[PDB]
């Protein structure tokens, strides 16, 4: 409308255009290393099931 | 050689696959040998996300599972040797003395 | 046929109510036959949002959740042909060769 | 207020009326993937419970 | 854009930065404790298998 | 003295390991006397997560793992005093009066 309003909203573009944006790096690192615990807390039970039949761990491969 | 097993001694079929994105290396005491006549008596087996700072391992006479958690690793998988892993051999490992650790 | 189980063969209710927008179909060896006499020892089953680009799918002996993520198809339900569900039969599939993936 | 005041306003409404608006589709489907994939893993768990009381997933429908 | 959109933006900002967040503190507090209820359970395993070898309970430390 | 014990009077390692944040305290009739020819009767354990406001601890002569859950202590381990730990003595408690309780 008035020059007036158009120099309130770049200086409003300008605030709402750094929001000082986190580093959401660590905080998805922590689910993709929970998968891997998670998945060989797993693993020792088929383990030491196949052993319980077998009297020996599977071969490798 | 040294990665998860499909298949246990008695034939059947080692009923377990990994997570969509998770490197697995797994040794025992004769390898690969499904002699029909062995005992693999011990492993030792370790886990990795392609994408996290961190390789967790485990072996037979050992409580806990142990991780190393190293930032410089990132988009390395378990089967690189730059990722301080539990080979072949070393395999029972009961004890730690001042490489990985868990405990508090 | 074909849809979500609204109650297991011991008269029992199912339990567990779909998402808000989410199709699902289910298919087990002996379809909807509650005779109190038989025995499904497996399922395979799969979801889709309507609104989504994915289907995702599972079945009795297998880890993982499978996936397709045709682009194609986003507006559909997996009650749809075009989709490449796991229909009545191959209901197992303890192995997938080169149709649908969520390994490496 | 004058001529050239009304020539900068229409300069800068031309301006502020194109800052490249982004496609948020791509953004959006990632969510409805990850409703159905989530309400499917939680799926299983009522199927493998139901198995375990009755010896048989459940019948269709 | 124009001025009356950049105060409904503002205006909702300030709505989702409080959602009520809640207070994550009891639900894993209770996870501490069952790991240590459930390593007291399996030490007495432990126990009671090695007086089941020895006729006497093992020597502190 | 005090600690979970790392051997058997038998000469075996005691083949277990604490969780990875878990204080353990231990106690028994002759201490830590490893002398070939005594024979400790009887125990009594305990457990705290370093993190946790709760302490639980069993006896040899009792059913039941016993807790105090105090909301005070939360960084503490079954060390300090300040816990109302079973210490050496009181080993055997068949039963309980009014300090600690897990029945109804």
């Amino acid at each position: 409308f008035t020059l007036i309003e158009l120099l309130i909203v770049v200086a409003i573009i300008g605030i709402l255009a750094a929001i000082a944006i986190p580093q959401f790096s660590a905080y998805r690192v922590k689910a993709y290393n929970s998968a891997a615990s998670s998945d060989l807390r797993n693993l020792k039970t088929a383990l030491e099931s196949a052993f319980a039949d077998d009297q020996t761990y599977p071969p490798e491969s | 050689a040294g990665k998860i097993p499909t298949t246990t001694m008695g034939g059947k079929d080692f009923t377990f696959k990994p997570s969509t994105n998770v490197s697995v290396s797994y040794f025992t005491t004769n390898g690969a040998t499904s002699t029909a006549g062995t005992v693999n008596t011990d492993y030792a087996v370790n886990t990795k996300n392609s994408s996290g700072n961190r390789v967790f391992t485990s072996t037979n006479n050992t409580s806990n599972i142990w991780y190393i958690e190293n930032d410089a690793w990132k988009g390395k998988a378990v089967s690189d040797s730059d990722v301080t892993a539990l080979g072949t051999g070393d395999v029972g490992k009961s004890d730690f003395s001042g490489t990985e650790w868990k405990s508090q």
